[PDB]
């Protein structure tokens, strides 16, 4: 059940626009949290912001 | 139920228990099948992945008209392998089989009854 | 994969059908699954079938009667002797 939200967010391919942000700007970032649902979701944060 | 995280369905939705995904390609469903079978069976062999579950499913074009072909001599072979096996399986036993109980069971009352025909010439004989 | 793995040491004896073709990545084998576990099913009634009428032959009958012949002659041979305990003493005096 922790493979079920690395599903739901699309953490397949987000997780390599982290990357590209990690190598060419300084630092990656991530909010993890919980929506309107009881299921918890990941957004990937911008380095310009 | 009531909805439990939010799904309405709770027996096939995208996120839970769908999850599309990509493979290489192939003609139909059927020739999928077959790849990851032969693959299996090739471990284990041909004892137990046998014919019409492997021919069945293959990329042979003409087969509807070859596995009737080949089924029919399965059965009326089936037809001489039963036909000869209930005229031994009746004559192997309860005929000539249990009669051993009929000449082997039946004597034991003879060497019974000549222990009883021979408490008599000892005692209540001669007196 | 870790159970492909252990078996290739092993071999077929101990880890079967219904094991290693269950939680296997087959796109039908519901639709298989079951028409072959039908076929061990329909054989295992000619296999119970042709073992209940002999191992019922076998014993119980045609082998509990050499307890009937063998332990029953038993006395015919100790009979012979209380007989044959007569034509020595106690028969002419």
């Amino acid at each position: 059940a922790l493979r079920y939200v690395k599903d739901y967010s699309e953490w397949s391919d987000e997780r390599s626009r982290a990357a590209l942000n990690y190598f060419v700007e300084g630092t990656c970032a991530a909010i993890v949290g919980v929506d309107e649902n009881g299921r918890p979701e990941i957004e990937p944060i911008r380095f310009e912001e | 139920a009531e909805p439990i995280l939010g799904y309405e369905n709770a027996l096939a939705e995208l996120d839970v228990d769908i999850n599309i995904d990509a493979v290489p390609d192939t003609a139909n469903l059927a020739q999928e099948q077959f790849l990851q079978l032969t693959e299996l069976a090739r471990l284990y062999g041909p004892q137990e992945v046998p014919f019409d579950d492997l021919l069945e499913l293959s990329s042979m074009p003409e087969k509807t008209k070859l596995i009737a072909k080949r089924r029919e001599r399965s059965e009326q072979m089936a037809q001489v392998q039963a036909q000869q096996g209930q005229m031994q399986e009746q004559i192997a036993m309860q005929g000539a089989m249990a009669e051993i109980e009929n000449t082997q069971a039946d004597t034991a009352y003879l060497a019974a009854r000549a222990q009883n025909e021979m408490l008599k010439p000892q005692i209540e004989a001669f007196k």
